[PDB]
RNA sequence: CGAAGGCGACUUUCUGGUCUGUAACUGACGCUGAUGUGCGAAAGCGUGGGGAUCAAACAGGAUUAGAUACCCUGGUAGUCCACGCCGUAAACGAUGAGUGCUAAGUGUUAGGGGGUUUCCGCCCCUUAGUGCUGCAGCUAACGCAUUAAGCACUCCGCCUGG
């Protein structure tokens, strides 16, 4: 089980959060970005994705997987906090991917707001 | 002459690496050029050869 | 897509950073928010482009 | 639209004389046959506006060579009425 | 009159003769009627870019069809959905 | 590119039409354009895919001194498209359409012209245009000045206090 998985993680504008998962994705424990006490303006920090991050990452004890390759796929505030901030475990963060949703021009997108 | 969408290897420094196509102004052709390379793009892009994204 | 290796994570976040920021992925989805209309949409590609 | 040994086909069998292209006649079998390509070209796309006064804008130019086929010649109109069939 | 030349993909994982057999069926469309056809590539081992049948290969197939009449591409286009061997087609033109 | 409303992943079908060049030919075969015929943007009258997203109307939460307002979503037709239109926009280049003539420079779209050549690129003639600056003339001035509101001709239409 170990040695090998995805920390699959969309960060988005508000709680990013974290899935840590093998390279077929099984989803070994996840991470509410609020468990923080987050709820109003709140989940958008880094440190819903420090700590957090962590609350599944050093608490995996499931797989004792090591090598992460984190993949991000979506824009956030905690998101260049959240590919460091998963690695606050300190659990050698080595491949980080950009496979974020781009269509080509998908569907009639929402209205300006005012 | 026109190229043909099976001559890659005059065409591919003409795109985008990680799967777009870059445009006429940074590349260095004339209109035409640019068209009928163009052509040759989509014609390989839409057509497996090159892809759209992966 | 682009794997950052043999190195800290400093240049890796200063690779995925800059992966973002040579992309049309990021400004993608910037620029797939909400809608502007056709009429203003080549307000968008005359006052930067028109101009440049 | 009309493709080009088609033409030069009409002025084997229509011609008045020798390079005489422009002629009145020379424009009734590419225009009406034109006609009847788009009257069944257009029976597919009924959506051909644009082709339609195509070849509507041409028959008045074919109409203003019979309106000169009056006034310098006339038994050259009644030649030319009596060619084909075209009525008025 | 026309020159159409489709572009098809088989499954690419065959031999040569039952490929050309498949496309003997082919040949009795994109050859035949009248077709006076020059070439046939067929090509060998490209790999397909993109998980269509989730193949390792690709085994890309331009034949030329040359009518006035245009009957044979639009005939396999009408065949390929239905079987289930044929996956493309990329039919030109020019003059 | 399209007269205009307009036109956008493409591969193909049927085509329109643009343009250059050689200019072969008919010997002005033209322009306006009342009538008439079309298109006619969006919304609205309705059908079938529509309610995935968006969203009038409606809903919820609070803010705020004030709500359900600026904040937010859910969500109805309407949306998307095809099937009938209505005949309306700042549909404005706020300039009707065809022809002669008077300072320039400057890019750029297509075809023809080349000099060197280039390892496909430098310089330059021309056409049709796409643009940007800019005389004389112009107007009340703005601003226009080869993609005239300058200097002339022809036709239609419109106007003469609120």
């Amino acid at each position: 089980n170990i040695e090998n998985g995805v920390a699959h993680i969309r960060s988005t504008f508000n709680n990013t959060i974290v899935t840590i998962t093998d390279e077929f994705g099984n989803a070994l424990s996840w991470s509410s970005a609020g468990a923080l006490g987050f709820k109003g303006s709140k989940k958008s920090t880094p440190f819903a994705a420090q700590m957090a991050s962590e609350t599944a990452s050093k608490s995996a004890m499931e797989h004792g997987l090591k090598t992460v390759e984190v993949t991000v796929k979506g824009p956030g505030p905690g998101r260049e906090s959240a590919i460091r901030a998963l690695q606050s475990a300190g659990l050698e963060v080595t491949a980080i991917r950009d496979v974020t949703p781009v269509p080509h021009n998908g569907c009639r997108p929402p209205k300006r707001r005012r | 002459t026109h190229i043909d969408y099976k001559d890659t290897e005059l065409l591919k420094r003409f795109i985008s690496e990680r799967g777009k196509i870059l445009p006429r102004r940074v590349t260095g052709t004339s209109a035409k050029y640019q068209r009928m390379l163009t052509t040759a793009i989509k014609r390989s892009r839409h057509m497996a050869l090159l892809p759209y994204v992966k | 897509t682009v794997v950052r290796k043999n190195e800290s994570l400093e240049d890796a976040l200063r690779r995925f950073k800059r992966s973002v920021s040579k992309s049309g992925t990021i400004q993608e989805v910037r620029k797939r928010e909400f809608y502007e209309k056709p009429s203003v949409k080549r307000k968008k590609k005359s006052e930067a482009a028109r101009k440049r | 639209a009309i493709s080009q040994e088609r033409k030069n086909e009409i002025i084997k069998e229509y011609r008045v004389h020798e390079t005489d292209t422009g002629s009145p006649e020379v424009q009734i079998a590419v225009l009406t046959a034109e006609i009847n390509a788009v009257n069944e070209h257009l029976r597919t796309h009924k959506k051909d506006h644009h082709s339609r006064r195509g070849l509507l804008k041409m028959v008045g130019r074919r109409r203003h060579l019979l309106n000169y086929l009056r006034s310098k010649d006339i038994q050259r109109y009644r030649e030319l009425i009596k060619s084909l069939g075209i009525r008025r | 009159m026309r020159t159409y030349e489709v572009m098809y993909i088989v499954r690419p994982n065959i031999e040569e003769d039952a490929k050309k057999a498949l496309v003997e069926r082919f040949n009795g469309i994109l050859a035949t009627e009248g077709a006076e056809v020059l070439e046939a590539k067929d090509w060998g081992k490209r790999r397909l870019a993109y998980e269509i049948n989730d193949f390792k290969d690709g085994f890309y197939n331009i034949v030329r069809v040359k009518s006035d009449n245009n009957k044979a591409t639009d005939e396999f286009q009408r065949l390929a959905k239905i079987s289930d061997d044929i996956i493309r087609y990329m039919v030109i033109r020019e003059d």
